[PDB]
């Protein structure tokens, strides 16, 4: 009902910047919130940014809290992440991640949730 | 059967005379059929305002004026809305208590979801305006 694709990933220098795009296509009346997810080999999954399609709300995670924006675009039906001084640690596949209702819930027709292919991110310099 | 159970709606039971079926009074109505007198109509005065009009068939309808909500069956009276994120209590409205949340004008403060319960992470936290929004299994 929902596909989701990321775009803009790549690789950078610490302390430059990169801006993630997820695209969303299909039924996006459906989708509430959206999010961010990062995961680097070895460790666990990790909530990077989430945000309230409606109101605008955003949580950040603290270890981007400063650097990270998390903002939306209903014209061209798309979420972007702006990532600005980048460090090695930020290094992991960001995966674009939607839902479809509060709580647990989920809108009758749909998925409970939708999840993108992921885009590679790297940070080390020369 | 009876004389006067063909007897329409917006009419009554009539014996002074050669009227079986004669209708209504003003400000009365009937929607049945035989009734032996016709039924005032609703006042809808003060707090209320009138939506529908009354008629000799049915009666008036009672909205609620803005500001407040419709309860019970048939607007049988109104409260006073709050705003998101409050509930009305005794004294009138105050804020949801930390950790709960009411997203419309009217009703209670609601718990947030908890997501673990459910087995989900958390996606978004909630507001005294809005609910938690649960986000995928963990791990
Ligand atoms: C969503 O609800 C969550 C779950 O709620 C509870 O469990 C489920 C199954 C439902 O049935 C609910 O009805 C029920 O309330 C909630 O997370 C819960 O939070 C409470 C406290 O709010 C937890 O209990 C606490 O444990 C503290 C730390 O002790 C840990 O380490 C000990 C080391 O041995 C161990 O004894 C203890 O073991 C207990 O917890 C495990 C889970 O890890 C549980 O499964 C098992 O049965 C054990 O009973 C635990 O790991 C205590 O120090 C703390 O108590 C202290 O503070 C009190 C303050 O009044 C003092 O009076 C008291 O004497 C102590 O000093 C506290 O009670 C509960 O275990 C936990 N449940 C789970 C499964 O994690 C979650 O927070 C909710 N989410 C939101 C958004 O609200
Ligand atoms: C989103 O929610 C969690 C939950 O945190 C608690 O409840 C919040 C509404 C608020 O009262 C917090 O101050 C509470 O801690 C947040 O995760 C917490 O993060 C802090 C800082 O690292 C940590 O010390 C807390 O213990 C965490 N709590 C738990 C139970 O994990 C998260 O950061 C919130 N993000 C927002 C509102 O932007
Ligand atoms: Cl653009
Ligand atoms: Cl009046
Ligand atoms: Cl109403």
């Amino acid at each position: 009902q929902v596909q989701l694709v990321e775009s803009g990933g790549g690789v950078v220098q610490p302390g430059r910047s990169l801006r993630l795009s997820c695209a969303a296509s299909g039924s996006t009346f459906s989708i509430v919130a959206m999010g961010w997810y990062r995961q680097a080999p070895g460790k666990q999954r990790e909530l990077v940014a989430s945000i309230i399609t409606g109101d605008g709300d955003t949580n950040y995670a603290d270890s981007v809290k400063g650097r990270f924006t998390i903002s939306r675009d209903n014209s061209k039906n798309t979420m972007y992440l702006q990532m600005n001084s980048l460090k090695p640690e930020d290094t992991a596949v960001y995966y674009c991640y939607a839902r479809t209702g509060y709580g647990s819930s989920w809108l009758m027709g749909h998925e409970y949730d939708y999840w993108g292919q992921g885009t590679q991110v790297t940070v080390s310099s020369l | 059967q009876d004389p006067c159970s063909n007897c329409p709606a917006g009419t009554f039971c009539d014996n002074n005379r050669n009227q079986i079926c004669s209708p209504c009074p003003p400000n009365s109505f009937s929607s049945a059929g035989g009734q032996r007198t016709c039924d005032i109509c609703r006042q809808c005065k003060g707090v209320f305002r009138t939506r529908k009009e009354c008629s000799s068939t049915s009666n008036a309808e009672c909205d609620c004026t803005p500001g407040f909500h419709c309860l019970g069956a048939g607007c049988s009276m109104c409260e006073q809305d709050c705003k998101q994120g409050q509930e009305l209590t005794k004294k009138g409205c105050k804020d949801c208590c930390f950790g709960t949340f009411n997203d419309q004008k009217r009703g209670i403060c609601r718990p947030w979801t908890n997501c673990s319960l459910d087995g989900k992470s958390v996606l978004v936290n909630g507001t005294k305006e809005r609910d938690v929004v649960c986000g995928p299994s963990p791990l």
